[PDB]
C-alpha cells in the first residue's frame, strides 16, 4: 500500500544512513573533556566520498553543497555530517579523514585479528564456523554458549552497583514465573532420559511440585545453578568451571570489521632476494617515554606499549620530528572496549635495511655492493 | 491535514496531541542496521557515496542472488538487505539470517584485502615501482606537526621562567 | 557501470577467417572481456572511477599501490580490446608513407616482423608486444618496439606500470645482472620520492601506442594448440597474426609528419 | 636427454574421477611437458646439464640473464611434473598428525583452504601456490603458504645470495624451505576443462575448489618430515 514516492525513498542512497551508535565505552567516573574531544577509538558516524566534477561544485548528496573552503584540496575526500540541518540551517560536517585513513593504514599492516590467548602461542583466526556465531537454540547446552560472542545480557562484573539494581529490578524481578516454566522442561527431559533408556534394554512438563523441591537440591551445588541461571538470561560465562573473562564480552564483533583476514601464514616473496623471514617492518612513534611506568608508540594511527626492551628512556628536544623507530606488529586483537590493542615487537635489523632500500634511501644498498 | 501515520498511533491516549505533526519515518531496516554495524565500527570509515546519480538504483537489486548487486557496493546496507530477504523469504530468524548473510560478506571482504598485498608484490617481480604508501605520507605529516608544537612549547616554556622572575 | 561493446567488423559472430575461429575469438574477448568487467565494475562500483574510462583508470590508477588490483583489469581490458581494433577480414597492403618510415627505423619490414615475433617468444610469459612511435621536441619520428608483461599501459603517464623487465631472471650477479639491478632501484627510488627520471613532454604524447599484440595463453591455446612439435603453437598465432595488420588503420594511428 | 616420465596412477588414460579429464591431462602434461623437454634438450646439448636433473639445472642455472631460456624451461617443467605428483586417484583422508600440525599454524582446515585457494584467485599473473614447511623462532614444524610467480622457483638457492662455502646457506632474510603441495594456475591445466568462468561458474575459482578434495595427503605427510623437529 505504499505510494511510489514513498517506495523510492526506502531504498534511497540518502535513507541507508546507519544511526550514530554509542561511542566507544569509557570509564563510567572519570573526568572527560567537555569543550574540546579527541579523536575516539572507533568510527562513530558514516564516512562520504563524492566525484572528482561534483566536489568541485560542493555537491555531497546533502541537503545543500557544503563550502569549497576546507572541502577541496585534499587527496581524499573524506566528510562526516553530524546534522544533515541544524538549527543554523547549515550541514554540521567536519573532516572524515582521521579515521577513514586510519582503517587504510591498519590495512597496510597485512595482520588479521585473533582471539586474545591467556599467559606456546596460538593465533586462531576470528572468522571460524565454530567459534564466530550468534543465533543458537534453547536445547543447545551449555558449554557451546562459551563459543559464541554475542550475549544479550549485561556483565554483571562491568555493570556498576546503580546499573546492577535497575537490572535486577526491571529484567530479573519480572521474569519468576517464566523462569519456572524453563525448569519444567528440564525436568520434563529427566524423566524422560531414565524412561528412554529402560526401554532399550516426554511428559507435559507441568509439574508445580518437583521445580519447587527440585530448587532446593541446588541450594548445596550453586555452581550447577549459575549454570542454568546463564541459559535463561543469557549470561557471559565468568568463573573458569573463561574465554574473555578478564575484561567480558567484546561489545561489538571480536574483529570490529577493520581487518577480514584469516591468518597471516604467508611469506611475502621479495623480487630479489627472495622470500623473507618475517613480514616487512613499520616506522613507528615515541609517545610518553617511560621517564607512567611504560613507553606509548604510535603504530599507523593506533597507540599501543613499546616492545619489552636511548630512544624510548629520556626525551631528546633534539631530535627533529621526534623519535621514530622502525618495529614489527606481531599480534593484534579487540579487547571488550573496543579498543585494538596491537603486540608490537621489536623489529630485526636486515628487515628494515632491506625495506628501506626500494624507498631509495637505504645508506649502503645489499645487493652487488655488499662483498660479505 | 491529518498526516500520514508511518507506526500505528497510540491506541490508549484518551486526548492525543500533536495530531497534525508528521510522523517518523522508520523500517525495518533501521533496527538492523543499528545491529550490525554496531559490530562493525570501523565499517564506517569505509567511505560511502551518498550522491544519486539517476535514482534508478533499486531496479536491479535482487537479494535472492547474493550479497553482490549492481550499481550498489558491497557494504553493511548489502547484508542487511540480504539479511531482511532470507529472514522473510525463507522464513529465517533474526540471528539465524544474520550468521548466513554476515558470514559471506566476510569472504567477500577477505579476497579484496588479499588481493591489495599480491597485486603490489606481483607488480615488483616484472619491474613495477609505486609511489609513497600510505603509511609513510601519514608519518612526514606528523614530522611537520611536531615541529610546530616544539616550537611552542619552547616559547611558552621560556614565558614561564621569565614569568618565574617576578615572583620573587 | 562499464559494459562489453562489439567488435569491429563482427568478428565476435564470423571471427577472422584464417586467424582466429568464432569459437576461439568468443572464448578470447567475449567470454574473457566479460569477466574482466565484471571483476572491473565491483571494484569501481562505488568509487570515482564508477564513471571513468579504462585509459582514464589506468593512467589515474598507476602509482598508487592500494588501488594496483584495479590497474590490472582496467589495463588488460582495454589492450585486449587495443587488440583486436587493428586486425582486418583480409590483408591490407601497407601504406608508402608507412612502409619507408618503417625501413629507416628498423631496416626492413621483415626485420621488424620477426623482431616482434622473436620478442613474443623470448618473453615465454604473457604480455603484450606494442609499437611505439617515440617523439621528442628536436628528434624526427622514429619508431620502436616494446615488450609489456602481464598487464602493463605502454604510455609515458604509467611509466610506473610499465613492466618492461623480469625481475626474476634479468637481476643476477653477472654484469648485466647489476647493471639491471641499479636501474631497478633507481626507478623505483626515483618514484618513491617522486623525482623524474626521463624528461616527459606534457600530455603524454612522447610515446603513441599504435599496433599491440597480445601474447596472452587464452588467446591462442585453443586454436592453434599447445604447439609440441612446431606445428602451430604460440610461434605459429604470432606469424599468423602478422597478416590481418591493418596496416591502413595503423599508418592512420601513426600520424608521421610528412618528410617525403 | 631427459625423458617423460610416466605419471603416478595411469592418470594419463584414466584420468582423475572429478579434477580433469584425459582429454585435458593430455594437454596438460602429455603435450605440455614434451614441449618444454623437447626445448629443453635443445639448450643443453652435451654440456654440463646434459645428465643432471630438472632440479640440478634450476639451482645451477639460477638468476642469470644469460641462461634465462635455461631456467624458464626447466622450472617450469620441474614444478608441473611436481604438481602433478601429489594428486590421489581418490579422496583421500588427511593423517592425524598432519591434521593437529595444520590446526597449529592455521587454525583450522578451512582457513587454510581459503588461504591457498584464495591466493590463486587473487593472482592475476600465472603461477604456483605452495604449501612449504619452515623452521621459525617459536614454531619448529611452521607450515606456511607462498606464491612463485610465472616461473620462480621455490627452493632457497633458487634466489641471490652474497659471499662468505662462499655462498650463505640462505638469501638475505630467507630462510630454508620444503616444498611440499603445489597448485598449477597455469591456463593450460584449467583453462580447457573448467573454462573462462564467465559468470562465476566453472574456471579458475572451481578448478582451486575441485583440487582440494583429491590431494595425495598420504604423500603430503612423508615429505612433510613432521618428525624432524629441528631442520638444517
Amino acid at each position: 500500500g505504499v505510494s511510489p514516492g514513498g517506495a523510492l525513498l526506502r531504498t534511497s542512497r540518502m535513507f541507508s544512513l546507519p544511526p550514530v551508535i554509542p561511542p566507544p565505552p569509557g570509564n563510567k567516573l572519570q573526568m572527560i573533556s567537555e569543550r574540546a574531544s579527541a579523536t575516539e577509538a572507533y568510527p562513530t558516524h558514516q564516512v562520504l566520498t563524492t566525484f572528482e566534477s561534483s566536489r568541485s561544485r560542493g555537491d555531497w548528496g546533502l541537503k545543500r553543497p557544503l563550502p569549497l573552503k576546507s572541502t577541496t584540496g585534499t587527496t581524499y575526500p573524506m566528510v562526516k555530517v553530524k546534522e544533515m540541518d541544524s538549527l543554523e540551517q547549515i550541514t554540521d560536517f567536519t573532516s572524515g579523514t582521521q579515521h577513514g585513513l586510519t582503517l587504510k593504514k591498519f590495512q597496510a599492516l597485512n595482520i588479521p585479528i585473533s582471539t586474545p590467548s591467556e599467559i606456546r602461542p596460538v593465533q586462531r583466526s576470528v572468522f571460524e564456523a565454530d567459534t564466530d556465531v550468534t543465533a543458537f537454540s534453547p536445547d543447545e547446552q551449555i558449554q557451546e554458549a562459551e563459543k559464541r560472542w554475542k550475549f544479550s545480557g549485561p556483565w554483571l562484573a562491568g555493570m556498576t552497583p546503580g546499573e546492577f539494581k535497575e537490572y535486577l529490578a526491571k529484567t530479573v524481578r519480572p521474569k519468576r514465573a517464566e523462569f519456572r516454566k524453563f525448569i519444567q522442561k528440564k525436568i520434563a527431559a529427566q524423566k524422560t532420559e531414565a524412561a528412554n533408556r529402560e526401554l532399550q534394554e516426554k511428559p507435559e512438563s507441568i509439574t508445580d511440585d518437583e521445580v519447587t523441591e527440585y530448587l532446593r537440591r541446588l541450594r548445596n551445588d550453586n555452581q550447577v545453578l549459575y549454570d542454568l541461571v546463564g541459559q535463561f538470561l543469557d549470561l557471559a560465562p565468568l568463573k573458569p568451571p573463561s574465554p574473555y573473562g578478564g575484561r567480558g564480552p567484546p561489545i561489538t564483533h571480536p574483529s570490529a570489521g577493520i581487518s577480514y583476514l584469516r591468518t597471516a601464514a604467508y611469506l611475502n616473496n621479495h623480487p630479489i632476494y627472495g622470500p623473507q623471514k618475517s613480514h616487512p617492518p613499520v616506522q613507528a612513534r615515541v609517545l610518553k617515554p617511560r621517564r607512567g611506568n611504560d613507553a606509548k608508540i604510535g603504530v599507523a594511527g593506533f597507540v599501543a606499549d613499546g616492545p619489552l626492551g636511548s630512544v624510548m628512556d629520556k626525551f631528546d628536544p633534539s631530535i627533529e620530528g621526534g623519535a621514530k623507530l622502525w618495529v614489527n606488529v606481531d599480534k593484534a586483537t579487540v579487547d571488550s572496549t573496543g579498543r585494538v590493542q596491537l603486540t608490537v615487537s621489536d623489529a630485526k635489523a636486515t628487515d628494515v635495511l632491506i625495506a628501506k632500500e626500494l624507498i631509495g634511501d637505504a645508506r649502503e644498498p645489499i645487493f652487488g655492493s655488499a662483498p660479505k | 491535514p491529518y498526516p500520514i501515520q508511518h507506526s500505528p498511533p497510540n491506541p490508549r491516549a484518551r486526548k492525543p496531541r500533536n495530531l497534525f505533526r508528521p510522523t517518523k519515518i522508520v523500517y525495518p531496516e533501521d533496527e538492523l542496521r543499528r545491529d550490525f554495524y554496531r559490530d562493525h565500527p570501523w565499517e564506517l570509515a569505509r567511505p560511502r557515496m551518498i550522491i544519486e546519480l539517476d535514482g534508478k538504483d533499486a531496479r536491479f537489486l535482487d537479494w535472492s542472488k547474493g550479497l553482490r548487486q549492481r550499481g550498489i557496493p558491497l557494504s553493511g546496507e548489502s547484508v542487511v538487505q540480504r539479511q531482511l530477504w532470507l529472514m522473510e523469504n525463507q522464513g529465517m530468524t533474526k540471528q539465524e539470517a544474520y550468521d548466513k548473510a554476515r558470514h559471506e560478506f566476510y569472504k567477500l571482504r577477505q579476497l579484496e584485502q588479499m588481493e591489495r598485498r599480491i597485486a603490489v608484490e606481483e607488480a615488483r617481480m616484472v619491474g613495477g615501482y609505486f609511489g609513497k604508501d600510505l603509511l609513510t605520507v601519514g608519518m612526514e605529516l606528523e614530522n611537520k606537526t611536531y615541529e610546530s608544537w616544539k616550537k611552542w612549547a619552547t616559547t611558552e616554556i621560556a614565558r614561564q621562567e621569565s614569568a618565574r622572575a617576578s615572583m620573587y | 557501470q562499464h559494459y562489453l561493446m562489439p567488435l569491429r567488423d563482427n568478428f565476435e559472430q564470423e571471427g577472422i577467417r584464417n586467424f582466429l575461429s568464432p569459437g576461439s575469438v568468443n572464448m578470447a574477448y567475449t567470454e574473457y572481456q566479460t569477466f574482466i568487467l565484471e571483476k572491473l565494475n565491483a571494484l569501481v562500483v562505488g568509487t570515482d572511477f564508477e564513471q571513468k574510462d579504462t585509459k582514464s583508470i589506468v593512467l589515474a590508477t598507476a602509482r598508487d599501490p592500494e588501488l594496483a588490483h584495479v590497474f590490472n583489469h582496467a589495463s588488460m581490458a582495454h589492450n585486449n580490446h587495443f587488440f583486436f581494433d587493428h586486425l582486418s577480414p583480409v590483408p591490407v597492403k601497407m601504406g608508402d608513407k608507412l612502409f619507408y618510415h618503417i625501413n629507416e627505423n628498423f631496416g626492413s619490414v621483415d626485420t621488424l616482423r620477426d623482431e616482434m615475433i622473436g620478442t613474443a617468444v623470448s618473453m615465454f610469459g604473457p604480455g603484450f608486444v606494442w609499437l611505439v612511435r617515440t617523439q621528442l621536441p628536436g628528434q624526427p619520428v622514429a619508431l620502436r618496439v616494446m615488450a609489456t608483461y602481464l598487464a602493463g599501459s605502454p604510455y609515458p603517464g604509467a611509466h610506473w606500470r610499465r613492466q618492461e623487465m623480469d625481475a626474476q631472471t634479468s637481476i643476477g650477479s653477472s654484469p648485466q645482472g647489476l647493471s639491471n639491478g641499479q636501474r631497478f632501484f633507481e626507478r623505483s627510488a626515483a618514484g618513491f620520492k617522486g623525482n623524474k627520471l626521463e624528461p616527459t613532454a606534457p600530455g603524454g604524447t612522447d610515446l603513441i601506442p599504435i599496433l599491440c599484440l597480445n601474447t596472452w595463453e587464452y588467446a591462442w591455446l585453443r586454436e592453434y594448440g599447445t604447439g609440441v612439435g612446431g606445428m602451430g603453437g604460440k610461434l605459429a598465432y604470432a606469424q599468423s597474426w602478422w597478416n590481418m595488420i591493418d596496416w591502413a588503420k595503423v599508418e592512420e594511428e601513426a600520424r608521421l609528419e610528412t618528410r617525403i
